């Protein structure tokens, strides 16, 4: 996603 | 005026997970927001008040739009779909399937009878909300798809990608009308139309913002002073009161610079992550900033000007 750190 | 003066009014803490997405819907009444914990909660503009959690994806969600009427919701997840959500019912209307991959940015058209979403498939696909079929495929990019979004009268839509362009399409044909280059192309993680159409807004992962003139294809502006290398941060113009340019950032922070001159004019702290999300309110000084795993919450921020 997006966030995946 | 010379510059603004947001300071925080409310935090809204319930995502368990890095918050992906935060919009204002278009009657100013609500925002959403979207999370790597699958959900999308409502909450009050205004007030901050938690209002209700839309559940169904399968997967971390990392966009999330309103209709223009804000009676409906799109998200986009890694579960490889989209869905439509009634509002007030919480229903899930359709389950929009075709990308072969993670999807990662959505929106509606103005008439909000089409949506647009983009792909790690590299992909840019255009759907029908009633039917919810897709209507076209553009092989748009060769990297993953990081925005994608409709100018005023819903004619063109404006992507980004991983491989360093910004391209523009016809929403009705789906040929690509305009390729933006600069003299260097990095990463773009975000892109959108200003509210006149006259102009794209661009982040690039080399800590840079640029205001483009789209017809005549240049590099107007650009705002620099954050950091942004990794993540793909939305990007906002703000102007319910002076001009603004409004991102989230690597350092924790809210940055806000004047448009004209390029100057920061505020920076928001408080956050405890990196700010991936930042929304402004339709109509008030009003906005909303989200942030990642290590802070969880999304914050209200308003100005007097």
């Amino acid at each position: 996603a997006r966030t995946a750190r | 005026p010379v510059k603004p003066n947001y300071a925080l009014k409310f935090t809204l803490a319930g995502h368990t997970k890095a918050v992906s997405s935060v919009k204002f819907s278009p009657n100013g009444e609500w925002l959403a927001s979207s999370s790597a914990d699958k959900l999308i909660k409502i909450w009050g503009a205004y007030d901050g008040k938690f209002e209700k959690t839309i559940s169904g994806h399968k997967l971390g969600i990392s966009d999330v739009a309103w209709s223009s009427d804000s009676n409906l919701l799109v998200s986009a997840s890694d579960d490889k779909t989209l869905k439509i959500w009634d509002v007030s019912s919480g229903k899930c209307l359709k389950t929009l399937k075709g990308h072969s991959n993670y999807v990662f940015c959505c929106n509606f058209n103005p008439q909000s009878n089409l949506i647009v979403s983009g792909s790690f498939d590299e992909s840019v696909r255009i759907w029908d909300v009633k039917t919810g079929k897709c209507l076209k495929t553009l092989p748009a990019h060769s990297d993953p798809v990081s925005a994608v979004h409709f100018n005023r009268d819903g004619s063109l839509i404006v992507s980004s990608s991983y491989d360093g362009l910004c391209r523009i399409w016809d929403t009705a044909s789906g040929q690509c009308l305009k390729t933006l280059i600069d003299d260097d192309n990095p990463p773009v993680s975000f892109v959108k139309f200003s509210p006149n159409g006259k102009y794209i807004l661009a982040a690039t992962l080399d800590n840079t913002l640029k205001l483009w003139d789209y017809s005549k294809g240049k590099c107007l502006k650009t705002y620099t002073g954050h950091k942004n290398e990794k993540y793909c941060i939305f990007a906002n113009f703000s102007v319910t009161g002076g001009k603004w340019i409004v991102s989230g950032s690597e350092d924790n922070l809210v940055y806000i610079w004047n448009l004209q001159t390029k100057e920061i004019v505020q920076k928001l702290q408080g956050h405890t992550d990196v700010v991936i999300s930042t929304a402004c309110h339709p109509t008030e000084n009003i906005i909303a900033s989200a942030a990642l795993e290590n802070d969880k919450t999304i914050k209200l921020w308003k100005s007097d000007c």
